[PDB]
């Protein structure tokens, strides 16, 4: 088993690639992430939690929209992340320029998920170390998908990957309702980020995205302080 | 079409926020239209709030019992199952309150007879927790600790429980305590309770700090309870109650049964009357 | 040994990856579809449906095509998403070229071509992916072809692959009248086949996932059993399973 | 020949516990820190009937815990045991009993019997110090 | 065609036709030239109306890339230089005369690239067919560090004098308003002359035009 | 029914949790809800946690 | 467990990327360290200074470099990977204003090297350039920024950085001075990068072995400072 | 070692995976081809279809052009792509040159395209081995057997697969001038040789008949019986 844990063009005699199940064994252990697909909206937050507050928390921003209507988070690497984010939008507005229409978000994961099976085809390449959560709002929908490293793109109506995301997901099973409602996704959001945040969240040691019928917004600081407070 | 329903809300709402016997009981019926005329859970709630007062401020057991079973006959002939159910919880809960041991036992057993199939499991819990009550109340240890023992398991897979948790550590610490073989678990599940109960709802926070005092005097530790009435926590609750059970404790600890008497006297106002 | 590289050769003659390319199919969802006198469908079981999927889909397991394409996929997502965007860039090239829908078995050579080539040369994982086309044509009517991994085909009236796809055939084959089945004997037999393979004591419609193709009005019909009419056919079996063992 | 020594040696195990001629009254503990890792066949009721799970403690487990260990120490002199208890961490007894342990060692080295919120702050943080040291870009 | 831009005392005022003609007839009366690219920069087309369009798409699309990979609100000279760069890749083969304009961290901003691929920055500039006119009006009436309101008007006549003295530019009027506070997509601005009543009815009524065969197919 | 797929031994030690369960409540009789709880209780088996890592497969 | 440390492109069990940080450990290995503060309108790299003999020419051993005419530069590690990666940096920022008509901002320099550092350690045709980058410069409406890149392409700003032999202990003496919440004027935080240095090398050192570079919002050029004003800065550090 | 390298001799002089190669035919299927006066027959072993496989598309036997039949023993995939490349490049013969393919030109096609298939790594080599049959433009019968190797050689009567051991020596037994004396004949001594290893008989084999530019007619499973019955009876009548 350890002679085809090396490639990811050889098949193990019983499963399947173990450098794909790596690169995911890496994206479990990044930074905790939760998405929340409301009835009117989407939300998704992640911790920005880092040692030595000289670190400028504004400088890099983990959640980024990807058009006026689409926004994402990850979970694990960083650098992979923002390689990905640039691939997305160079996607989207690829979609854009040819349909002069904005990009469906169905259409955009399966594409992300393209690019980045991509680097699973042949060796000497290795997989993206970070799975993606892809936030959307089209046709009076809310949209929510998880793209992954192996390609694999699905949709959930409320998941959180990352760092102790196995009690997320029970905590989330635990509290999600089909009728939630935007404000109160986002306080399920922000508490599922507190139930393993250990430290104490401030306003910036999150950061949390919202879209809606409005397009998607990642939330100012002084409206997170205030959801903090709210939720205390 | 709808500013006629409009007066009447706005009479109705002025109603509940005064909320008198006779204009509650008239607001009951007197959302006649309303209630099928709005969604369940906004009719649900107000209902249960007008209920919730009712029981509360007019505690005339006879009315108001007659209030429930008028309102259960109400959504049985309006098909409300699932408000059926909370107003036969709600039922239950008074029952209880005004000791109705066997009526409550009974008519909780056929709800949660019908309930185990439904998916509603906070509802489900709230039944089983009263249903453990009633037996402790009516001295069945071993089968009110099965009844909590399900309403636990039920409760691990509840949907957030703001107050339902605190209430079942509560209970499991009495429990625990009626089965008087161990403590420092009793002690644990009533610490629990207590600091669920922190910043929720506060009679029921001072009776489970009274009840985890107890078990620290149970214990044969004074000293703990000295400690514990200046904690960070209690001075928030601290009164005539934590003082009493310091009181106690010193009685205890000085071993004078006199002191004791004194401190018995004391309660008969205080804490007594509370089983 | 020889578990290297796919363009390798035991000193028996056999393809060691390839062989696990095929043995890696046991591990994906179990799908079917039978060809009935006057219809054929796809029936797929849903593996992964935890508690919180949108289910923002037409169908996972089931991928269609063209007008007159569709298939059941089995292997792993990435292949399935390539090999589905292959399979309609193939058929469409086909319709542009010869203005005329492709034929059900030279769609499904060009599939088994490449990935052939996949495995033929160039050091390349072979695309773990099994897949159950199925059709229309004027050629033969209604035609259904199981695909393979390695590269290979073959067309069948019955065959199901997926998590224990051997003794679902097994009794498949045991139980299958050729030429005199119509498309709700057949949805009865697919059901039948899905509740002893699948490890459920009453599978639930949700696990279930079929589309029927059926020609009529000169015009070739793709559909999905709708969670309705998905629902009365498990619950019309579930009767019928009732009283054969109130009869037995 | 070691491997399959071994394996014969789990072999011989699993005959005696459930094989052939039974045992009477011989009841078998087994702990492990890798239950996954074991044989299945040593993993079935009628040889391991009950695989009971030992986890980290929660909540009131860790109050509990703090509370039988504290017992013989010496008077905390009002230290927010409680709290200690409530902040969320992953440990295990053994790093409860640690603390506890150092606390103890702390009031030995500044020579003062009752420990308090200082010594046993120290000790906390020490127990648990599980330094990230880890390049952020895994982050 | 008539695109003309001026710089008013805090922002930008575009002013564009809708009038489109293939050879010498025209093909539409309420064409849409002012493009949108940025939600703080503005460009107006003209020459060849697809390779204008395919143009301002393409620079919209990299320059919202560029935006929100910086995060910043893009700047006019960036723009301007992406523009003039793929221009000038084509050197002259792209009939398109653009002229963009813009409010930035530095302050307005106002350029015009003709078809080739030169450009350069002007307070006031206009460009087409008509712009003999509008320029006419640039020197004759236009005054600089002049308010939002009398920017207006000034666009406004302007334009008019364009249509009056065009033939290829009028029955429509819209207004872009660039400013740090203040965007106004005025679309249309002012129509400058609407369709004249129709006297007759030509009298188009059933049974007036036979058919050879039927046939109905039912749908949904 | 609710035993897909379970061995005879892992029969027996339902049964045996059933009883226990009665046990437990100083009972002498099993009811159908203990042979329900001691089914979940004997096949409870550690599954994927990780749902990403299960959907590789189609 | 082990024996994945081979390649950059090799995903290790729990899905660590040994060679990544097998650079970040070379990034000690050029025996220096170096330091980056901020102030309001001012941010001050400082860099040790090591001379084997007099041999040398000293005027060519700057360990701080300026990548355009308004954002310097500091770095260490292997000296040809920090030669070679500010080549590149000057190659981006140049292919940048030729693009885009106007300065590269610091945070978009660093975004776009780190990507590059990141393509290199994605794919195994690449040494993934095992230098350690700070980055320095004033933007119109947020001020002057520090921003530090790393071989994995891992960029982040910072109100104070550090890097070489003596990482943590700096670190931790840069977060117990910004504990404090002092404005951090020029000369104040040009003498706490001298005292971190001094202190965390416990050698109180002459005026002739530390370069530093600073840039502030009234001098957007990014100015290295000379001997008279850095044997000013220090030696009134020293009296001061 | 030497083995897990297409291109690296042996220090005993092998390319080993092209023996290995070659070898794997030997796990296929029989398959033995006769040529006669004016006739080519293919004998191979039909796998029997369990209960749903469609026989229509288990083509063993397929013909390049219009004047030319090959059966193959081996990976069927591989059998298919080779298939398509030779009746393509039978195709593109005929537009260079406007005249039918010789069998000698598509067998060195054919052969030339294994080969170029093993002779550099990341190119795994055709593991099959095809019987080229067909008549000339003056109607010569000949017949071409394709190694895995990347060789070709003209045989008379050659059979592949598993078991060609033994129909080998069953012709060099059997074949004889008067043997292909008639199309009946050269029948006979087919379905012979075929019965030799699959004695089964009845279904499991396949036949096909290229007369002098007939555009060969599969024998269809209707004479199939017929033809056997004649064997059996011939068979009985000898004995």
């Amino acid at each position: 088993e350890r002679g085809y844990s090396f490639s990811l063009t050889t098949f193990s005699p019983s499963g399947k690639l173990v450098q794909i199940e790596y690169a995911l064994a890496a994206v479990a252990g990044g930074a905790p992430s939760v998405g929340i697909k409301a009835a009117n909206g989407v939300v998704l937050a992640t911790e920005k939690k880092q040692k030595s507050i000289l670190y400028d928390e504004r400088s890099v921003h983990k959640v980024e929209p990807i058009t006026k209507h689409i926004g994402l988070v990850y979970s694990g690497m960083g650098p992979d992340y923002r390689v990905l984010v640039h691939r997305a939008r160079k996607l989207a507005q690829q979609y854009y320029l040819v349909y002069q229409e904005p990009i469906p978000t169905a259409q955009l994961v399966q594409r992300v998920a393209s690019v980045m099976q991509e680097y699973t085809q042949s060796g000497g390449v290795r997989p993206f170390g970070v799975s993606l959560l892809i936030c959307g709002w089209n046709e009076g929908r809310p949209y929510l998908f998880q793209s992954d490293p192996s390609g694999a793109y699905f949709a959930w109506k409320a998941t959180a990957m990352g760092k102790n995301y196995v009690n997320g997901k029970t905590f989330l099973e635990k509290r999600y309702n089909e009728d939630l409602e935007l404000e109160d996704a986002i306080h399920t959001a922000i508490l599922t980020l507190k139930e393993s945040f250990e430290g104490q969240m401030t306003e910036d040691n999150i950061e949390v995205g919202i879209c809606n019928e409005a397009g998607f917004r990642r939330l100012t600081p002084t409206e997170v302080k205030d959801y903090l407070a709210a939720i205390a | 079409v709808q500013v006629k329903e409009q007066s009447i809300l706005e009479l109705g709402s002025l109603l509940a926020k005064t909320g008198q016997a006779a204009e509650l009981g008239g607001l009951l019926k007197y959302v006649r239209p309303f209630l099928n005329s709005i969604s369940k859970a906004k009719a649900a709630r107000l209902v249960r709030s007008l209920l919730d007062l009712f029981l509360d401020m007019e505690a005339a057991t006879g009315q108001e019992v007659e209030l429930c079973l008028e309102c259960i006959e109400w959504a049985k002939s309006e098909k409300r199952t699932f408000l059926r159910q909370a107003l036969e919880a709600r039922l239950v809960s008074l029952y209880f309150d005004t000791k109705r041991y066997q009526e409550a036992l009974h008519l909780g057993s056929q709800l949660l007879r019908e309930l185990k199939k439904m998916d509603d499991k906070a509802l489900l819990v709230e039944v089983q927790l009263l249903e453990s009550k009633t037996y402790h109340a009516l001295s069945n240890l071993p089968k009110a600790r099965a009844a909590l023992t399900s309403a636990r398991t039920t409760a691990n897979a509840i949907y957030c429980p703001p107050k339902l948790q605190a209430t079942l550590d509560m209970q499991s610490g009495i429990i625990h305590a009626a089965e008087e073989k161990d403590w420092k678990t009793a002690y644990s599940y009533f610490y629990e309770a207590f600091e669920g109960y922190d910043s929720i709802d506060s009679p029921k926070a001072i009776t489970s700090l009274k009840y985890m005092l107890l078990c620290k005097i149970m214990l044969n530790t004074p000293e703990d309870v000295q400690a514990l009435v200046s904690g960070k926590l209690a001075l928030r609750y601290a009164g005539r109650q934590t003082e009493a059970l310091k009181c106690v404790a010193q009685a205890s600890k000085n071993r004078s049964l006199a002191d004791f008497e004194k401190a018995l006297t004391d309660y008969r106002a205080e804490l007594r009357d509370d089983p | 040994r020889y578990d290297s590289r796919t363009t390798i050769f035991s000193p028996e003659g056999r393809l060691y990856q390839v062989e696990y390319a095929m043995e890696a199919i046991g591990h994906a969802g179990t799908c079917l579809g039978i060809l009935a006198n006057d219809g054929v469908l796809l029936a797929a079981e849903r593996r992964n449906i935890h508690k919180l999927l949108d289910e923002v889909f037409f169908s996972e397991k089931i991928y269609k095509l063209n007008e007159d394409m569709a298939c059941s996929v089995a292997g792993i997502t990435s292949d399935a998403n390539v090999l589905t965007n292959e399979l309609r860039l193939i058929a469409q090239r086909y319709l542009l070229q010869y203005q005329e829908p492709i034929p059900c078995e030279q769609l499904v050579t060009a599939l088994c071509d490449i990935k052939q080539a996949y495995t033929q040369f160039g050091g390349k994982r072979p695309f773990g992916v099994s897949l159950l086309y199925i059709g229309w044509d004027k050629h033969y009517g209604f035609q259904l072809y199981q695909s393979d991994p390695s590269g290979n085909y073959g067309g069948w009236k019955a065959t199901c692959i997926g998590n224990n796809s051997a003794a679902a055939v097994s009794m498949l084959k045991q139980d299958y009248k050729e030429g005199e089945m119509t498309l709700k004997s057949a949805l009865a037999l697919a059901i039948k086949v899905l509740n002893k393979t699948m490890d459920v004591s009453k599978l639930s419609a949700e696990k279930v996932e079929i589309a029927t193709l059926t020609r009529e009005n000169g015009k070739t019909v793709i559909r999905v059993l709708k969670q309705k009419e998905v629902e009365q056919l498990i619950k019309k079996h579930e009767e019928e399973e009732a009283k054969a063992e109130r009869e037995k | 020949g070691a491997d399959r020594e071994v394996q014969r040696i789990l072999l011989e195990l699993l005959n005696q516990m459930d094989g052939f001629d039974q045992n009477v009254n011989v009841k078998v503990i087994m702990a492990t820190n890798r239950a996954d890792t074991l044989d299945p066949a040593l993993l079935r009721p009628g040889r391991l009937d009950r695989k009971i799970e030992f986890p980290l403690p929660d909540r009131r487990q860790k109050r509990l815990i703090f509370s039988t260990i504290t017992s013989k120490m010496n008077l905390s002199e009002e230290v927010d045991l409680e709290d200690y208890v409530a902040r969320p961490d992953k440990i295990s007894g053994a790093d409860i009993n640690s603390i506890c342990q150092e606390s103890g060692m702390l009031a030995v080295r500044e020579n003062r019997y009752i420990v308090l919120a200082k010594d046993f702050e120290k000790a906390y943080k020490t127990v648990i110090k599980k330094d990230e040291q880890e390049h952020e870009f895994y982050k | 065609t008539t695109i003309a831009g001026v710089v008013y005392k805090d922002g930008i005022v575009l002013g564009a036709d809708t009038r489109a003609t293939e050879g010498m007839v025209v093909a539409d009366k309420n064409c849409s030239k002012i493009h949108f690219i940025s939600p703080n920069i503005y460009c107006c087309g003209a020459g060849t109306a697809a390779d204008t369009d395919m143009t301002t798409q393409l620079i919209s699309s990299n320059l919202e890339l560029h935006s929100l990979s910086t995060g910043r609100l893009p700047r006019v000279v960036t723009a301007n230089r992406m523009l003039k760069q793929m221009l000038f890749r084509y050197q002259g083969y792209i009939g398109a005369a653009l002229v963009l304009g813009g409010v930035d961290v530095t302050g307005p901003h106002l350029y015009s690239i003709y078809p080739h691929g030169s450009t350069d920055k002007l307070p006031y500039v206009t460009m087409g067919s008509g712009s003999l006119a509008a320029m006419a009006v640039f020197e004759d009436k236009f005054r600089p560090d002049m308010e939002e309101e009398e920017a207006k008007n000034l666009v406004s006549e302007a334009i008019a004098a364009g249509i009056f003295n065009d033939l290829g530019s009028g029955s429509n009027i819209d207004l872009c308003v660039i400013s740090k506070n203040k965007l106004d997509f005025l679309r249309p601005y002012t129509v400058p002359n609407k369709k004249g009543t129709r006297l007759g009815r030509y009298r188009c009524e059933k049974g007036t035009t036979a058919v050879l065969t039927e046939k109905i197919t039912p749908l949904e | 029914e609710l035993m897909p797929g379970a061995s005879g031994a892992e029969v027996k030690g339902v049964c045996t949790e059933a009883g226990m369960y009665a046990l437990r409540e100083r009972r002498v009789h099993v009811t159908q809800e203990d042979f329900e709880m001691a089914v979940a209780k004997v096949m409870q088996k550690d599954s994927e946690k990780n749902m990403s890592i299960k959907k590789l497969w189609k | 467990s082990a024996g994945f440390d081979r390649h950059i492109t090799i995903f290790s069990p729990e899905g660590r990327l040994y060679q990544v940080e097998y650079a970040f450990k070379a990034i000690n290995q050029g025996g220096l360290t170096s330091v980056a503060v901020r102030g309001k309108d001012c941010a001050v790299i400082v860099t040790q200074k090591k001379v084997p003999d007099k041999l040398l020419d000293s005027s060519t051993v700057t360990h701080l470099f300026k990548i355009t005419e308004n954002i310097g530069c500091v770095m260490t590690g292997m000296t040809a990977d920090s030669r070679s990666q500010v080549q590149r940096a000057r190659y981006e920022a140049a292919n940048w204003k030729y693009k885009y008509g106007y300065e590269i901002p610091v945070d978009m320099l660093c975004k776009r090297i780190a990507d590059i550092s990141q393509v290199y350690t994605q794919n195994a045709e690449m040494r993934p350039l095992g230098c350690c980058m700070i980055l320095i410069g004033i933007d119109e409406e947020q001020g002057p920024q520090v921003y530090k890149c790393d071989p994995a392409g891992y960029y982040c700003g910072f109100k104070a950085t550090a890097a070489g032999v003596k990482q943590t202990e700096s670190t931790s003496f840069l977060e117990k001075k910004v504990k404090k919440k002092f404005d951090w004027t020029f000369e104040q935080t040009v003498e706490t990068a001298i005292t971190c240095l001094s202190t965390v090398l416990s050698i109180d050192f002459k005026p002739s072995e530390i370069e530093v570079g600073v840039v502030t919002v009234e001098n957007p050029k990014f100015r290295i400072l000379t001997e008279a004003e850095i044997d000013a800065h220090l030696v009134a550090l020293a009296e001061r | 070692s030497y083995d897990r390298a297409i291109t690296v001799f042996s220090p005993d002089g092998h390319l080993f995976q092209v023996e290995y190669a070659q070898e794997a035919v030997k796990k296929g299927s029989t398959a033995v081809g006769v040529r006669g006066r004016d006739i080519v027959v293919l004998g191979v072993e039909k796998k029997s279809v369990a209960k749903l496989q469609d026989e229509r598309t288990v083509r063993k036997i397929c013909a390049l052009d219009d004047n030319v039949c090959m059966a193959f023993a081996g990976l069927t995939a591989d059998a298919r792509i080779v298939i398509n490349r030779a009746r393509v490049e039978c195709q593109s013969h005929r537009l260079t040159v406007e005249d039918p393919v010789t069998v000698e030109y598509i067998t060195r096609y054919i052969a030339s395209l294994k080969q170029r298939y093993t002779q550099s790594n990341g190119r795994r080599p055709f593991g099959i081995s095809a019987l080229i049959v067909g008549f000339d433009f003056d109607g010569t019968p000949r017949l071409y057997q394709t190694d895995p190797s990347g060789t070709y050689h003209a045989w008379k009567a050659n059979a592949i697969g598993r078991g060609a051991k033994s129909v080998r020596e069953f012709l060099e037994k059997n074949y004889t001038d008067e043997a292909i004396e008639t199309d009946d004949l050269t029948i006979k001594l087919v379905i012979k040789a075929l019965l030799e290893v699959v004695q089964s008989g009845g279904k499991n084999i396949e036949l096909a008949v290229m007369r002098r530019d007939q555009s060969l007619k599969i024998l269809n499973p209707e004479e199939i019986e017929k033809y056997v019955a004649e064997i059996e009876k011939e068979k009985e009548e000898n004995e």
